[PDB]
């Protein structure tokens, strides 16, 4: 949810402007070896409360792959360009994560941002630093306290 | 301007989240309870599944989803 980026006066701010109302977003993720992940949320306010309806659908990932054997540790801290395509907010991001023995493992993301409300102005091009990561676990990740920060510039 | 520049984001805010699908066929239903300062760029969020658990793939690619 990129209501929690931290923007200056001098970037216009769609997520912020978008409410009350809301937004939603439509994400692609493409691994490196063939795995693929569209994922989706709808986001409202109530009051103080942000609710997010949540889709994740995964496929093609290899039976012997770092996802599938649970071989990841984090991801790498990065950057997500935010420009207009084809009249659409969108931002890019190539991320890598951290796996066991010494590797890395990329992957590609398309996001695309759409304010419920029709008007609101769209922004000038601009990048968005972001880290996230998890904070505690159990053994199985049944439970998962999860943390992430975001600034944006240029 | 005259409006209230936080007249719906407020500095202090909650979240509530639920997620439903599945990886390879392994399907899920997973609950999030969390607070967050927008102004700031931060959130925190608990995160349990509820369902299909224990999940049989890595955690870390469904956390940039929530």
């Amino acid at each position: 949810n990129r209501v929690f980026v931290k923007y200056p006066d001098n970037i216009q701010d769609y997520f912020k402007q978008s409410f009350p109302k809301g937004y939603s977003w439509e994400r692609s993720l493409t691994f490196e070896d063939g795995g693929i992940c569209n994922a989706r949320n709808d986001i409202t306010m109530e009051g103080d409360t942000f609710y997010n309806k949540v889709r994740f659908y995964g496929t093609n990932f290899p039976a012997n792959g770092p996802v599938m054997q649970k071989k990841t540790l984090k991801w790498e801290p990065s950057t997500e360009k935010m420009y207009v395509r084809d009249g659409v907010l969108t931002g890019d991001i190539e991320m890598a994560l951290l796996l066991e023995g010494n590797a890395h493992y990329r992957c590609d993301f398309r996001t695309t941002y759409k304010a419920k409300e029709k008007g609101v102005k769209l922004p000038g091009a601009h990048f968005v630093d972001h880290a996230i990561e998890i904070l505690s676990h159990d053994k199985d990740y049944n439970k998962v306290k999860l943390y992430e920060h975001a600034v944006a510039h240029s | 301007d005259d409006k209230d520049p936080m007249s719906a984001i407020k500095p202090d805010m909650r979240i509530k989240l639920r997620m439903e699908g599945n990886v390879n066929g392994h399907h899920f239903v997973i609950d999030g309870d969390g607070t967050g300062k927008p102004y700031e760029g931060k959130q925190t969020m608990d995160l349990e599944v509820k369902e299909g658990g224990p999940l049989p793939f890595a955690f870390d690619i469904l956390t940039t989803a929530f």
